[PDB]
């Protein structure tokens, strides 16, 4: 089972623009759909954007989102949630 | 733990091991290795001695400043025993003699004295007690030495039930009376190295499991006595009635008792250390 | 005649330092903070390199502070941050650099003590 | 002025003139020439110039620095070449002293000056022992001051004062043994420098 | 001046309960073995942790990782922050986003339910610095503290 | 009870109210048998058969980075955004404001001196409390 | 065949221990390889952790037969970097005790040289004279040997009343003691057989091998730093420099005996020309104030406090300062980085270069001659090893 | 990246000296065990030589290798000429040093050191 | 003002004494614990307060240059004596 989602991105780098666009538009809808799923958004300067998923018993996977579009981010989350 | 005896440092000369040990019989063959190992790691060592202070001088460099404390004591004076063990957390009894004297017989050194030490140690609240017996202790031995070793082994357990009794085979080393004994002049022997015996004693202090147990410290291989004596003469490039009786007792096999392996010590082969002992005097097949 | 060496400079194997005091130490590269008890700034000019603090214990005999750390008193001085970092790198020490803290320039005006309408007016001299 | 050391401008002028003299004759090697306020002349040279410069100062008729007073090294870790090699020479003919300095790092050898001054033999062994500077073509380069098997070069600024190992006699092995150093009382480091500048004349630019 | 508290009431030894129900000194081996035996017997919501106010991040992640390995996510703190809405999803929801130095640039400050003089003395001193030199306007909702 | 280290006795990361990560340094070692806090949990994890994948201060800090990269950007204030998104989510569930007036826990100086385990154990803080009450 | 000499003789000897590895062919010595470092105590590194005052006692313990002369060399180097000047009375005291120290060294050098060659008796006669000179040390400093008396800025304390009279009474009789020593050795045919034409060194070689002091003058080189590069008040006293002609052990022995006579001649002038005044520089940022001032004046107390905790700062710079020590040129290459602790202190021990020349000087000689050659160099391993 | 060589102009030249020094040390061990009357065997001595060589096997700077060989030759000369004593030879084996803990748990129990 | 703890070990003027379970008191067995009996805190308390006329007095510990640095003591407060910070002598304005 899924336990936690973390999204890392940079505040200014173009590589995180797609992730930035996703949080601007899709994040609120996402939070409403999954009210009890911690989706930790953590911005830090000059990091390549990443998606971390934590499953039961501390199993974790990470997916890169560098240069992704807002939809490619949406699909990446759709894959993780299901 | 009292704050003063919490271990500190890196296990060296200036460190604090947390061990406060009274070593009766420290001025002998086994005692000099035990004191050295205790001093190597910064233990407080109380050394009650019967001999002239001149004969304790080799022990002085073994500890940092203040870590070796010397005291006078008498085997038959219990007040002197109490003063020595009053502040210790472990008492190690290495008292013994390979012959009898006018003032002290085998019953004195192997029964009356060990019992007195164990009793005063218990009355003083000492937590740990290490007693050296002998592998071939038996109340049916032709040797009065080995008979007394058995009786004293029983009295120590009765007086100090939590005592750790160690039963080594004949010990060989630079200052032994085994390889040196043969180099100066049926039965199966399993001699054990002095450093292995010393390491096992040190490990019995640090090991809470060793409390209340009896150990048998023996070497790796068993040698027919004849083969052993021939080997010694080869490496060397070449007494009392009781001592002869002991030397001709076959080393008892006691598989029920724990050994050096249980205390994390690897028994040293005789062939590796034979030259070390016998070099100053200038391979036996084992029994599988 | 010269030769060509493209290796990164490393002298760990020819300094005689035990491995324990190369690989497990953490060097700190910094400009020491001004001692707040004094106004002088002359001790905040150079870069410093210290090592991680290790155990000290009380000597049983005297109560003196004993140590087993051979680097406990080692402090090195450097003109620039780059000099310090270069020295740490060739010696194989893992290091942390902290940026120099420079007092921010202030705006001072004795006249502001007597302001007609501002709170900077002092009530005592 | 009773408490102030008097100046000697005559010697300052003489040494300055001779400093230019040496620089004019050895421009291939000389990088800097300075005369201290207490009248000591230093010639800073490229390390390739050790033998030519020393030979010139020994044999030239206007120099004749026949006596090597001292040869030593200084460790300055902040410099790319941390080691400064210092030759202190004396001329009995002209009753004068000169100092010649060059530099090296841990891996760059310096030419042995034993051919110029036989006195250099042991001085260079000591520099090798205490600082780890290698001297090329030295007849017999090896430690001279430290114990046999000693590791490291104790006079380097990054070598700890008490070292890494210490000795004691061990009864079990019946010999002197070497073990990691532990001190009953750690050496107490003192921070002595006043936070106030002492000598304005030596202030460095910000 | 509170550093002298570090010299009193210190925990220096592992302790466990004995037969009488009293804490008694023991070794790291014994104390950790006792805790390990329980951690291997419980799972999920049967294991929880509360983090105090002086805990460090390295300990915080270590404890979270350990409890996650028995599928427990009840990692709590004593200090409450409302989880409604985004909760701790967005850092800006629980940070002083203006920064301490940013007080010196503000022209109005509204303090809601707090006594920064005692909650954050050095932050309150930054407000007074701006109140003094910038003529900052400060308003408070809550008890009329000083 | 597992004796841990105090803030003067470890190299540990703390994030202040503005989100800036800073680290302490070891000034003295922990007293007695006390140990570094993260090392206790790492030691516990191994004995329990759930060994954590980091054995050093640097490695556990690499782990901190995996969970929140800002936690290893020492002395930096990253800056967080998306106030609108947070505001849009706080308007969903409508919680009611209680009638109690806002009273801070600390009204006077006497409440300032003791607030945590260290200051509660401090004899100087006890003298300050006694001074401002008598 | 290969042979190793013993660490030291079987009677009390204070030169230190030496491991001499030798190659022999019959009686003749073919190679000498001194193995030193047996008294290496990292003095030069320890000094870097001391203030300038704290490092001064280390110089007593270098050539520990010439204590105050080593103190003078270090004091002069620091005074030069400090750009200050010790007062005239201190300079005369430093020359006076510098020559008393030369007598102490030359007695030890000559008599232990004789003692190792088998002439035991003069050592006993002349060490009674050394014992009386130890009393002069003790009366000015409170210590018989490591006085720590000469310091940058001057001397620590003024001479006690009555000391100069006692130095005069001692000096009045000393030349007779030298004469008795010369009666035993100078014309003795056994002594001459052990020293004449032994360890010859040419003037050219002596210079290139870094020799100094008597090791140069024995070969005819006319050089003495007290004459050519005078320091303190040596330019104000009259004395002659003894010069050898054969460059061998016997001539060097004669040079040392005559230098003792010249030291008495200098001491005589010092006793008569001693001026009045203060004995340390009247600059309380370098030299601590008087105790009465320290206990009365605010400025004095501060400067006393700072001089004994931080110590005085020395302007940045490097100096090579040398003196004519009893064993030869003794110098310090002292580097100041501007603080109150020296950055680097290299010590130039005259015996270092002299011992490095043992192999050269012993060529073509027999084993027993090696003992004579070591003696003629006058080697103390505190200064060799540092 | 233009530097003055010590002895070898490249790694291949440097590795020749390393092998020559290993040969000299390898042949010396039996004499050392006899001369110093060591209680260790010749195999133990040669294993020690291999371990010391192996620990520097990762170097890629010919100048650093030259210095290592220079120092190794100095060490050999001390041993052959018997300038060393028995204690100096045996210092390679650390016989009186108790084994120091390697794994995390062992270190955790005994102190604070990593 | 020496006093013996319940175990019989004297307490020093600095308050030191090994507690009951401290092994370190084994060093005194067969020997003795060196304790100075002249407690300075008790000895300075026996000195009488000196009555003086002025508001300000100076103390140098006595003996001129053999005492301590000379300091000046304000005696305005009437609730307490002026105490020398070096030697502990007390003064009072009469
Ligand atoms: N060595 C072996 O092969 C074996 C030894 N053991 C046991 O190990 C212990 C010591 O071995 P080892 O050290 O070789 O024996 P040692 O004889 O070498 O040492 C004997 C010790 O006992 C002391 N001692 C002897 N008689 C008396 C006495 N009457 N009163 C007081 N002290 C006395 C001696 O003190 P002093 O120096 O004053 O005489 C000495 O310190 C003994 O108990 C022995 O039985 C057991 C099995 C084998
Ligand atoms: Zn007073």
């Amino acid at each position: 089972g899924l336990r936690e989602i973390r999204i890392h991105l940079c505040q200014r780098s173009p590589g995180s623009q797609g992730v930035r666009d996703f949080i601007e538009k899709r994040y609120v809808e996402l939070k409403k759909a999954n009210p009890d799923l911690p989706i930790l958004i953590r911005e830090c300067s000059d990091v390549q954007p990443k998606l971390w998923a934590r499953y039961a018993f501390g199993q974790e996977k990470n997916v890169s989102l560098n240069n992704f579009s807002a939809d490619q981010v949406t699909r990446a989350l759709e894959n993780v949630l299901s | 733990l009292h704050h003063a005896v919490i271990p500190h440092g890196k296990g060296g000369r200036s460190s604090v091991s947390g061990i406060v040990a009274t070593v009766f019989g420290a001025t002998g063959f086994l005692g000099r290795y035990v004191v050295n190992h205790l001093g190597r790691m910064g233990s407080q060592v109380i050394v009650p001695h019967r001999c002239e202070p001149y004969d304790t001088m080799h022990l002085r460099p073994m500890g940092d400043l203040g870590q070796i404390i010397f005291m006078d004591w008498n085997g038959r004076d219990k007040d002197s025993i109490r003063r020595a063990v009053e502040h210790s957390s472990v008492v190690i009894n290495l008292v013994g003699r390979e012959w009898e004297t006018q003032n002290f017989d085998f019953e004195d050194v192997f029964v009356k004295i060990p019992q007195a030490i164990a009793q005063v140690s218990k009355e003083a609240g000492v937590e740990k007690f290490i007693h050296i017996s002998h592998l071939n202790a038996d109340i049916k031995s032709s040797s009065k030495y080995l008979r007394s070793k058995a009786v004293g082994e029983k009295e120590v357990r009765e007086t100090f039930p939590e005592a750790t009794i160690i039963k080594p085979a004949e010990i060989f080393g630079r200052e032994d009376r085994f390889l040196n004994y043969f180099a100066n002049i049926k039965t199966v022997k399993q001699p054990v190295y002095i450093v292995d015996v010393t390491k096992g004693i040190i490990n019995a202090i640090k090991d809470p499991d060793a409390r209340g147990k009896t150990f048998a410290f023996v070497g790796p291989s068993r040698y027919l006595l004849f083969d052993l004596v021939q080997y010694v003469f080869a490496v060397a490039h070449r007494t009392t009635r009781d001592k002869v009786e002991r030397i001709h007792t076959t080393d008892k096999i006691l598989p029920h008792l724990p050994g050096l392996e249980d205390l994390g010590v690897e028994a040293t082969p005789l062939e590796l250390k034979a030259i070390e002992v016998l070099r100053r005097h200038r391979p036996a097949k084992t029994i599988p | 005649q010269l030769i060509t060496v493209d290796e990164k400079l490393d002298i760990t194997t020819i300094t005689g330092v035990p491995e324990e005091h190369i690989k497990t130490r953490k060097a700190r590269i910094f400009v020491p903070a001004r001692n707040n008890m004094q106004s002088g700034v002359n001790n905040t000019k150079k870069w410093k390199m210290e090592f991680d603090t290790r155990e000290r214990w009380e000597n049983p005999l005297m109560g003196w502070a004993s140590t087993a750390d051979p680097l406990s008193n080692l402090v090195l001085t450097f003109s620039t941050k780059e000099d310090a970092v270069a020295f740490a790198e060739k010696n194989g020490w893992s290091y942390d650099v902290e940026e120099r803290k420079v007092p921010k320039p202030k705006s001072k005006s004795y006249g502001a003590n007597f302001s007609w309408n501002k709170r900077t007016r002092v009530s005592t001299k | 002025r009773p408490t102030v050391r008097p100046r000697n401008d005559v010697a300052h002028k003489q040494l300055s003139a001779f400093g230019e003299y040496v620089a004019e004759i050895l421009p291939k090697y000389v990088q800097q020439v300075q005369v201290s306020c207490f009248n000591e002349l230093e010639i800073c040279i490229h390390p390739d110039g050790v033998i030519p410069v020393l030979t010139f100062l020994r044999d030239h008729s206007n120099a004749q620095f026949k006596s090597l007073a001292d040869l030593t090294a200084v460790d300055i870790p902040t410099r790319q070449n941390r080691f400064e090699i210092v030759y202190n020479l004396l001329s009995l003919r002209f009753n004068s002293r000169i100092r010649v300095k060059t530099y090296t790092d841990e891996l760059t050898p310096i030419e042995s000056s034993v051919p110029v001054y036989k006195a250099a033999n042991w001085y260079e062994r000591e520099i090798w022992d205490m600082f780890g500077v290698f001297f090329a073509n030295h007849p017999d380069l090896r430690r001279i001051l430290t114990d046999y098997g000693f590791e490291g070069h104790p006079f380097r600024k990054d070598f700890p004062l008490s070292g890494y190992v210490e000795l004691r006699y061990d009864d079990e092995v019946k010999r002197v043994v070497a073990e990691p150093v532990e001190l009953a009382q750690e050496f107490r480091k003192f921070d002595l420098n006043s936070p106030w500048e002492a000598f304005p004349a030596y202030r460095q630019p910000p | 001046f509170a550093y002298d508290g570090l010299k009193r009431q210190r925990l220096t030894e592992p302790m466990v309960r004995n037969e009488k129900g009293l804490l008694t000194h023991t070794t790291w081996e014994d104390a950790l073995s006792r805790v390990a035996g329980m951690l291997q017997s419980f799972q999920g919501n049967d294991v929880a942790a509360i983090a105090g106010g002086l805990v460090d991040a390295e300990a915080l992640i270590a404890l979270k990782d350990l409890l996650n390995r028995v599928d427990s996510d009840t990692l709590c703190t004593e200090e409450v922050f409302p989880t409604a809405g985004a909760g701790t999803d967005l850092r800006s929801n629980y940070l002083l986003n203006t920064t301490i130095a940013g007080v010196e640039e503000a022209d109005v400050v509204l303090l809601v339910g707090t006594n920064p003089r005692f909650e954050a003395p050095l932050f309150n001193a930054r407000i007074r610095k701006s109140w003094l030199h910038n003529d900052l306007k400060v308003a408070l909702i809550g008890s009329p503290v000083d | 009870i597992l004796p841990g280290a105090a803030y003067t006795e470890k190299s540990a990361t703390y994030v202040n109210t503005e989100g800036r990560a800073q680290q302490t340094k070891v000034a003295v070692t922990p007293p007695g048998l006390a140990r570094e806090d993260w090392k206790i949990i790492r030691a516990l994890s191994e004995i329990a058969g759930m060994t954590l994948p980091y054995d050093t201060l640097d490695q556990v800090r690499n782990r901190l980075e995996e969970v929140s990269p800002n936690l290893v950007r020492y002395d930096d204030v990253e800056g967080a955004n998306y106030f609108q998104q947070a505001s849009e989510l706080s308007k969903l569930v409508n919680q009611q404001l209680l009638a109690d007036p806002l009273v801070p826990p600390q009204l006077t100086i006497k409440d300032f001196y003791m607030t945590d385990s260290i200051s509660r154990a401090s004899q100087t803080m006890a003298k300050c409390v006694k001074a401002v009450t008598e | 065949s290969n042979l190793t000499l013993n660490f030291g003789p079987q009677h009390p000897a204070a030169h230190g221990v030496l491991r001499l590895v030798m190659e022999l062919s019959g009686e003749m010595v073919r190679k000498c390889d001194p193995h030193i470092g047996l008294l290496h105590r990292g003095t030069e590194k320890l000094i870097e952790y001391k203030t300038y005052l704290q490092a001064l006692p280390y110089f007593d313990r270098l050539d520990y037969v010439s204590m105050m002369c080593n103190e003078q060399a270090y004091s002069l180097a620091v005074e030069k970097l400090l750009n200050i000047r010790p007062p005239p009375r201190a300079q005369w005291i430093r020359v006076l005790f510098g020559e008393i120290t030369r007598l102490l060294n030359h007695i030890m050098a000559v008599t232990t040289h004789a003692l190792d060659i088998g002439a035991m008796t003069p050592f006993f006669w002349m060490f009674e004279e050394r014992e009386k000179m130890f009393e002069f040390y003790e009366r000015v400093s409170g210590a018989r040997m490591h006085a720590a008396y000469v310091r940058p800025g001057g001397v620590h304390q003024d001479l006690p009343l009555g000391l100069m009279d006692d130095i005069y009474e001692f000096s009045k009789n000393f030349s007779l003691r030298i004469d008795e020593l010369e009666e035993m050795l100078t014309n003795n045919r056994i002594w001459r057989n052990r020293t004449v034409d032994i360890g010859i060194v040419t003037a050219e070689d002596a210079l290139n091998y870094g020799f100094s002091g008597v090791m140069l003058r024995g070969s005819g080189i006319q050089w003495d730093l007290r004459k050519t590069q005078p320091y303190d008040v040596y330019d104000q006293v009259e004395f002659d420099v003894p010069i050898g002609s054969r460059g061998d052990c016997y001539d060097r022995y004669l040079c040392r005996v005559e230098e003792m006579r010249q030291s008495i001649r200098i001491i005589s002038q010092c006793l008569n020309k001693m001026p009045p005044g203060e004995i340390k520089v009247d600059d309380a940022k370098v030299s601590p104030p008087k105790r009465a001032e320290m206990k009365t004046s605010m400025e004095s107390l501060i400067h006393h406090f700072k001089l004994y905790t931080e110590g005085y700062q020395v302007p940045p710079g490097a100096t090579y300062t040398a003196i004519e020590a009893p064993k030869g040129e003794f110098g310090v290459y002292l580097v100041s980085d501007g603080s109150s602790r020296p950055y680097r202190c290299k010590i130039k021990a005259p015996g270092f270069a002299h011992l490095a020349g043992l192999d050269k000087m012993s060529k073509g000689h027999m084993l027993a001659d090696v003992v004579a050659i070591i003696g003629t160099q006058d080697i103390v391993f505190g200064e060799v090893d540092r | 990246t233009s530097v003055k060589p010590i002895f070898s102009r490249d790694m291949n030249e440097a590795k020749r000296r390393v092998r020559e020094l290993y040969r000299a040390w390898y042949r010396e061990v039996p004499n050392t065990v006899h001369l110093f009357q060591l209680d260790i065997s010749v195999k133990q001595g040669r294993d020690k030589v291999r371990e010391m060589f192996k620990k520097n096997a990762h170097i890629t700077d010919p100048r650093v290798v030259d210095l290592l060989v220079i120092k190794g030759k100095m060490e050999l000369e001390e041993t052959i000429k018997v300038w060393k004593q028995r204690t100096h030879v045996m210092r390679f084996f650390h016989e009186t040093e108790a084994p120091r803990p390697k794994d995390f748990l062992s270190k955790f129990y005994v102190g604070h050191d990593p | 003002g020496v006093r013996t703890s319940p175990t019989g070990e004297k307490v020093t003027h600095t308050g030191q004494v090994y507690d009951d379970g401290d092994y370190r008191k084994v060093r005194f067995v067969g020997r003795q614990k060196e304790v100075n009996e002249n407690f300075a805190i008790d000895l300075i308390a026996e000195q009488p307060v000196s009555q003086v006329g002025s508001r300000v007095i100076s103390c140098d510990g006595g003996g001129g240059a053999l005492g301590h640095p000379r300091v000046y003591i304000n005696l305005d407060k009437e609730t307490k004596t002026g105490t020398c910070g070096y030697c502990g002598l007390q003064f009072r304005q009469q």
